C-alpha cells in the first residue's frame, strides 16, 4: 500500500509557499487552506520547537536531506503523525534566497 | 480574587495574524515575554480544539471590521492552558493591524 504523502514548499520562515493537491487526503485541508501559513501552525506544542530548529539547520546542511517527526493536526483537529523530509535549493545560475522542499507522509509512531 | 483589570491585557497583531505587540501584564498572567511573542502567529498558540472556531472568529473579523472571540485556550508558556476571551477590532488607514482585548476566563 501506497503510503500518503505531499509534496511542499517554505520559505525559510515556515511559511507554506507551494502545496501539492496530495494534501487532501494526507492531512484533509486544501492547499488555500495551508498557503501563507506557517506550518508550525499545524504543529503539536510539545513538537514546534523541533520543528522550527529543523527548518533553521536544514539551510546549513549543504542541500543534503534533513529529516524531522512531529503531530500534525487534521482537518478532523486530529494529531497525526508526519514523517517531514526536507532539503534546499537553490539555483545556481543565481544568488536569490534558497528555499525549502519538503515531502511530508503520514507515519506510525510505534 | 485578581481585579478584572489585572485579568485585562492588549496585544497587537499584523493582518496575518503574528503579534507585533503585547501588554508586559501577559507574563504575570500566562507566562510568556511580550518579545518572545513578536513574529509568532496566534495559531501557534490556540488549542487544537478551538482553532477551527478562531478560524471562523478571524473570517469575521476581516469581514465586519470588529468580532468578539467567545471562548478559547492559549497554551500557557510553562505548561497547560489559560482560557480567554478576546475582543478584536480591525484598525484600517487612509487593513493596518488587530487590536486585541484579552480577558484572561480561568482565574
Ligand atoms: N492564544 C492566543 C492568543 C492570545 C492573545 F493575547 C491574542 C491572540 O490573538 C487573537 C485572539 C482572538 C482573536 C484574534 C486574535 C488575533 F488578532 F491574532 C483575531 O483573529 C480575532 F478575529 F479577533 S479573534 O477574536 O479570533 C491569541
Amino acid at each position: 500500500c501506497q503510503p500518503t504523502r505531499f509534496i511542499s514548499r517554505h520559505n525559510i520562515e515556515g511559511i507554506f509557499t507551494f502545496v501539492d493537491h496530495r494534501c487532501v487526503a494526507t492531512v484533509g485541508y486544501q492547499p488555500q487552506e495551508l498557503l501563507g501559513k506557517n506550518i508550525v501552525e499545524f504543529c503539536h506544542p510539545e513538537d514546534q520547537q523541533l520543528l522550527r530548529d529543523s527548518f533553521q539547520q536544514v539551510v546549513k546542511l549543504k542541500g543534503q536531506v534533513l529529516s524531522v517527526m512531529f503531530r500534525f493536526r487534521s482537518k478532523n483537529q486530529e494529531w497525526l503523525w508526519m514523517r517531514t523530509s526536507s532539503f534546499t535549493f537553490q539555483n545556481p545560475y543565481s544568488d536569490e534566497i534558497e528555499y525549502i522542499i519538503c515531502t511530508n507522509t503520514n507515519v506510525k509512531n510505534s | 480574587f485578581k481585579g478584572l483589570d489585572s485579568k485585562t491585557f492588549l496585544s497587537e497583531h499584523s493582518m496575518d495574524m503574528k503579534f507585533t505587540y503585547c501588554d508586559d501584564r501577559i507574563t504575570e498572567l500566562i507566562g510568556y515575554h511580550p518579545e518572545e511573542l513578536l513574529g509568532r502567529s496566534a495559531y501557534e498558540f490556540y488549542h487544537a480544539l478551538d482553532s477551527e472556531n478562531m478560524t471562523k472568529s478571524h473570517q469575521n473579523l476581516c469581514t465586519k471590521g470588529q468580532v468578539v472571540s467567545g471562548q478559547y485556550r492559549m497554551l500557557a508558556k510553562h505548561g497547560g492552558y489559560v482560557w480567554l476571551e478576546t475582543q478584536g477590532t480591525v484598525i484600517y488607514n487612509p487593513p493596518q493591524c488587530i487590536m486585541c482585548v484579552n480577558y484572561v476566563l480561568s482565574e
